[PDB]
RNA sequence: CCCAUAACCUUUGUACCCGUGAGAAAGUGCCGUUGCUAUGGCGCGAUGAUCUACCCAUGGGUGGGUACAAAUGGCAGUCUGACAAGU
């Protein structure tokens, strides 16, 4: 006699209700095996009757969760109300299957006249609603299950394990590579730029060291053509007159005989020199922000040897915990420097190592490390 | 009149095939740098600037299930980056973070504005130096041709049939030596008009177009004194097209 | 509140035991001795069982060791002091982690044996 | 055998495993999340025919699947396809969940499920790089915890070595394994029971599926590669195992 | 709403259209429409009773506080679960204190839209005072003390 | 399009080079605190001791091996040539 039954999803509760019986001595056949499989039997088995859907993920990661332990959550609490009348708590209690014998005293401690039922029989019926999914449900099921199941598993475990940013090392890794790729492309515009410019006017793309700076002269001083004592002195407020390169320059300008080229051309040479004045300054930038996740991330590497350098190791050997899986030796960093290199390799494996299974790092151990192979450079 | 530099058109076309490339590597980042935070998104809007301005946009699925977005997305597409957006598996991400994701997504956005900047400085400009072949063939294509034979003047003097062989030397120097049937589209493969066709027409169309290409083509290098009408190109243009309707309109099997 | 992380250690019964055969193996050359060197065992795959003190100054660097052994099924155990293991590695120094390597032609087969089960029960 | 040297690929019998034919010839499976490569294994690059795209297969090593193991010596009919739902007991890290996931391909899933948390926070990172393995870093023992998180797998694949790793494949494929759904078990001998002899140790196990309703097909030594385990393999029947 | 409606405004059971309520937002604590529907219906139940008591009246501050415990539990519960809706740094944690705050504000400003009533009003802005939205309230608080 | 929008190869520019697991050194020994004795601390190591081509008496000039850049340096030579379609 198991009048109705409790199946928890994914999303929400639904409350079954059974119609007739399957025998019960007879439970192991293959003709009642069978019946548990195929879905004309099924169906005159369990009636649906109930179902409340979950208020949203977060309600679904507490209920799932609170299931997982044993008590009885509200909701649960909310719709059991709804749904089951009320008997005698000595004389024909109500059934209920449940698929959990711990789920059990809790259900029976809220309602005193609800005997909560788990045996082979119980389980043959939660198997078969389990299996028959959603076309019970005479479609109510609003929402995509698979995706449910998906995003419902992965948030109850990684509470579970307390998954966050300081021992998430992905973020170095992306900025890592992003930085590469950035200075690559950086220094093939500058050399686009130069050659522009050079090409109307060779000699400051000679004569110019810092192809960032070369850059903002290319945004101030249109060309060759256009040049004056305040855009010295502009020059001058920019990087050197003292050099006197704004002054050379105007006698190279008034004697470099490159083609004066059209306001068009000239304006795509300021727009492509703008754009790498505006990519330098995003690289700086986010150079800046990498040293700063590091110092969350794992800063006794970094206290140890170096921001960037961390940033290497840690992409070489692909995360930070394969770097603190491997081998002491065999973690390669960049005669007797050899033998120091070799020391500060076993130094450094061991700092990643107590960053990585710590959770607010050593910062006293970054620097014990430090003067300790201080003192052995200090020998050398 | 300093506006007819060949050379910066072949080096501007290098550029741009750069520009493609450095475009598709960020966005790449991109992409997967953020997904860390909101997954399957990546795969609902494959398109990378579309992806730089929901970025721009929303930084949180929830701040997006309640923003709009629909300024960028046609609605069903909306609806399932919203619905994603409410239960994705991805999880939630710091402020720093998420300040530099967006200031590389607004970066990604800016190097598709520079590169339709590019391309139509560079659509206005053949339009300057070369108009006639510029009206026929399609500026895109014109440049590159341009570009692979280096000068304008080495291109207008090439005879017809290697303007139609100008892109496939490989395929045609191996069918020589090996007395093979030589390929027979080329760089032109991607002019409107014999992408407009239907196979053997596809051939016959690349003749055509390769030779009323080269009279553009030596009109507008060697006439010193043009009109910068294009006039030569249209006229040829209208030849070809009636050759296009002549063959599209005959039909191989019997009535 | 939960379990530490140095989990599990060994009753004082199971530690003599367990010194009682590391030296013996150190004796017979089926020791490895030293945290790198354990290391680099548990990358080859010959090592039969690991020792790790839990005195260590920090923890944590030979608390790297338990992801290898649960990694490949060999077990570790957290000996409480690591002068103690020094004293039965027999060389002159406390050694944080050594491991007990695999071989046949071994005058202590059995006896290791039956520590490696009275470990395994332990887990 | 180096990092230029070109190879045949080659489709094995069973289906979503390729063999690559060459000097010598390697167990291989189709990348999922491509470039990177997790426990430091060769993968082997391909280019296949929009312009083309580079696509890329990952060698699957023996030594370190008690899986491959059963490939590379010869299995009748493995239980895993390109297209299923593989729940998977006893998941230690990516050394074979990852492979598992491989053959599995987008359209199926597989449930990682384990205790311990280290190599639980490690699962959780590398699932995030790959779409299908859902990680649940729970006590097996114990299905009843996550009844929610799951539903009706089509084979189950154990990896466990307690002494009672009948009992717990019992219960997680009765509440889950779908009817007639394959099961394969890699027993460990020594750690089963480590007096007995290890015939006497296969035998018991044996059994005690056979009368917890999952009919054994098929049993394998697996014998180069590890000393004493076997896999396995049966088929769940639930309705006349005769 | 519609089966209380159906059982007030038809047959007039309080104890029926009282336990649907009841039930109701136990099954649903965080959607102020049915807030809102239940201290309306409290409300009309109320005047009903008034007028019923000044009609026998013609042939021969409890209640309002009923209606303001709805509203104190109503705001307790808004605000737990609007939390729990986007459920981890300081500067979002407070970014969310400040968007709950908004949207409370604004389903309360909404009750007072819906509204004795100065004393009704008055045990609202108690609630309160237990920037800019600080001088929005103040100049309501004046502008109802001069109504 | 298997990419002449490329690869090779030479040539120029820019870089480097030949696991092991237990040994190492041969009242002061040191510095300083104390007046006419108390001494302050230091005096190795599994939390890693010892090992991984040419000439001019720690120089430069040789020599090849690996990586980044360029070149109007190469491989490397730009298809056919009168008929076709309708009735």
């Amino acid at each position: 006699p198991i009048e109705y039954l409790l199946f928890e999803e994914p999303t929400g509760y639904a409350v079954f209700k059974v119609k007739l019986q399957q025998d019960d001595i007879g439970s192991r056949l293959k003709e009642v095996q069978e019946q548990i499989n195929d879905f004309g039997a099924f169906t005159k088995l369990i009636e649906l009757v109930s179902f409340a859907p979950f208020k949203g993920a977060a309600e679904a990661l507490e209920n799932a969760n609170d299931i997982s332990e044993g008590l009885v959550s509200e909701s649960l609490k909310a719709i059991l109300d709804l749904n089951l009348p009320k008997a005698s708590s000595k004389k024909k209690n109500i059934t209920l299957a449940i698929s959990d014998k711990n789920l059990g005293p809790s259900i029976k401690e809220e309602f005193p006249y609800v005997d909560c039922i788990s045996n082979e029989l119980a389980q043959d019926l939660i198997r078969g609603v389990r299996l028959h999914g959603e076309k019970l449900f005479k479609g109510l099921q609003s929402g995509d299950l698979e995706r449910a199941q998906l995003g419902l598993g992965h948030a109850y475990s990684r509470a579970k394990v307390k998954f966050s940013v300081q021992k998430n090392d992905n973020h170095i890794i992306q900025a890592i590579a992003l930085l590469d790729q950035l200075d690559k492309d950086i220094n093939t515009f500058a050399m686009r730029v130069k050659e522009w410019y050079g090409w109307h006017f060779p000699e400051l793309a000679k004569l110019v060291p810092d192809n960032y700076t070369f850059a903002k002269l290319v945004l101030f001083i249109k060309d060759k053509a256009s040049l004056n004592d305040d855009s010295l002195h502009d020059l001058a407020a920019l990087l050197n007159e003292d050099s006197g390169i704004a002054q050379r320059v105007i006698d190279n300008a008034r004697i470099s005989m490159g083609q004066d080229i059209s306001e068009t051309d000239m304006e795509n040479v300021c727009v492509f020199a703008q754009r790498v004045a505006s990519l330098a300054d995003y690289r700086r930038q986010l150079y800046d922000y990498l040293c700063e996740k590091m110092h969350t991330v794992a800063p006794n590497l970094s206290e140890l040897i170096g921001e960037v350098i961390g940033a290497r190791l840690i992409s070489h050997a692909g995360s930070l915990t394969n770097l603190s899986k491997q081998a002491a030796s065999t973690v390669q960093i960049l005669k007797n420097k050899g033998r120091i290199s070799r020391y500060l390799a076993n130094k450094c494996s061991m700092a990643s190592r107590i960053d990585n299974y710590s959770e607010e790092p050593s910062n006293v151990f970054g620097s014990v490390l430090k003067k300790q192979v201080e003192q052995r450079l200090e020998f050398y | 009149s300093a506006d007819k530099v060949d050379v910066m058109i072949i080096q501007a076309i290098a550029l741009l095939d750069d520009l493609d490339k450095e475009l598709n590597t960020y966005a790449m980042r991109c992409k997967e740098w953020y997904g860390w935070h909101f997954p399957e998104l990546a795969k609902i809007v494959t398109d990378s600037v579309a992806y730089a301005r929901i970025i721009l946009t929303m930084g949180i699925r929830s701040k997006a299930s309640e923003t709009d977005l629909s300024e960028i997305l046609p609605e069903e597409i909306e609806e399932r980056v919203k619905t994603a957006a409410e239960v994705s598996m991805g999880t939630e991400i710091t402020q720093t973070d998420l300040d530099n994701i967006n200031a590389l997504a607004e970066q990604i956005v800016e190097f598709a504005a520079y590169r339709e900047q590019l391309s139509n400085y560079l659509s206005a400009r053949m339009k300057a130096i070369a108009p006639n072949l510029t009206q026929l063939v399609g500026e895109l294509v014109g440049a590159r041709l341009i570009a692979h034979s280096g000068s304008l003047i080495s291109l207008a003097k090439s005879p017809a049939s290697t303007i139609q062989i100008l892109g496939a030397e490989k395929a045609l120097f191996r069918a020589l030596k090996t007395k093979h049937d030589t390929p027979k589209y080329g760089l032109l493969y991607h002019a409107s008009l014999v992408g407009q066709a239907t196979g053997k027409n596809k051939g016959k169309i690349a003749r055509v177009l390769a030779a009323k290409a080269a009279v553009s083509l030596r009109y507008d290098a060697l006439a010193e004194d043009r009109d910068d009408s294009g006039d030569i190109g249209l006229e040829s243009r209208a030849k070809v097209e009636n050759r296009l309707s002549q063959l599209e309109g005959r039909d191989l099997r019997t009535t | 509140a939960p379990n530490p992380k140095a989990f599990p250690l060994a009753d004082a019964a199971l530690t003599q035991q367990i010194l009682d055969v590391v030296q013996q193996a150190a004796n017979l050359r089926q020791l490895k001795k030293g945290a790198n060197e354990a290391t680099k065992t548990l990358n080859r795959g010959i090592s039969e069982f690991i020792i790790m003190a839990a005195d260590c100054e920090p923890i944590e660097i030979l608390l790297h060791l338990p992801l290898l052994c649960e990694d490949k099924n060999v077990p570790y155990v957290f000996v409480p002091s690591r002068v103690a293991l020094g004293r039965a590695c027999g060389v002159s120094r406390p050694v944080i982690a050594a491991s007990i390597t695999t071989n046949d032609a071994s005058a202590i087969k059995t006896q290791i044996y039956a520590v490696k089960d009275k470990i395994e029960t332990l887990l | 055998a180096r990092g230029g040297a070109k190879v045949v690929i080659e489709p094995h019998r069973h289906a979503g495993v390729y063999i690559a034919r060459g000097k010598e010839d390697l167990l291989v499976t189709k990348n999922m999340a491509p470039g990177e490569s997790v426990y430091g294994e060769k993968r082997i690059s391909v280019e296949e025919p929009v312009p083309p795209t580079k696509v890329e297969y990952r060698v699957w090593n023996p030594f370190r699947s008690k899986l491959a193991a059963g490939i590379m010596g010869g299995l009748d009919e493995l239980f895993i396809a390109p297209g299923k739902k593989v729940l998977y007991l006893g998941a230690a890290s990516g050394t074979s969940v990852s492979h598992v996931s491989d053959v599995v391909g987008p359209e199926g899933v597989v449930y990682a499920v384990e205790f311990s948390h280290r190599p639980g926070r490690e699962l959780i990172s590398m699932a995030k790089k790959r779409p299908n393995i859902i990680p649940i870093i729970e006590d097996a023992r114990h299905p009843q915890k996550y009844r929610m998180l799951i539903g009706m797998v089509d084979c189950v694949f154990a990896d466990v070595a307690q002494p009672d790793q009948a009992r717990i494949i019992a219960l997680n494929s009765h509440m889950f394994l779908k009817d007639q759904g394959g099961v394969v078990i890699s027993i460990k001998a020594n750690c089963i029971d480590s007096t007995v002899d290890a015939e006497t140790v296969f035998a018991r196990e044996v059994q005690k599926l056979r009368e917890e309703r999952i009919k054994p097909l098929e049993q394998l030594t697996l014998e180069p590669y590890e000393r004493d385990h076997c896999i396995v393999v049966g088929r769940y029947m639930r309705s006349g195992l005769k | 709403i519609s089966c209380a409606k159906y059982e007030y405004e038809v047959h007039a059971n309080f104890k029926s259209c009282r336990n649907i309520f009841q039930n109701g937002l136990r099954f649903n604590p965080d959607v102020p429409k049915l807030w809102y529907e239940y201290v309306k219906f409290e409300l009309n139940f109320i005047t009903k009773l008034i007028n019923r008591r000044k009609v026998m009246g013609l042939i021969n501050a409890l209640r309002g506080d009923i209606a303001l415990t709805i509203f104190d539990v109503c705001m307790k519960t808004l605000g737990k679960h609007y939390i729990n809706k986007h459920k981890s740094d300081s500067k979002m944690n407070i970014e969310l204190n400040k968007e709950t705050l908004n949207y409370l504000f604004s389903e309360s400003l909404r009750y007072i839209k819906l509204f004795e009533r100065d004393y009704l009003i008055n045990h609202v802005l108690q609630f309160w005072k237990n920037p800019e939205l600080y001088l929005k309230t103040v100049m309501i608080d004046i502008t109802l003390n001069i109504r």
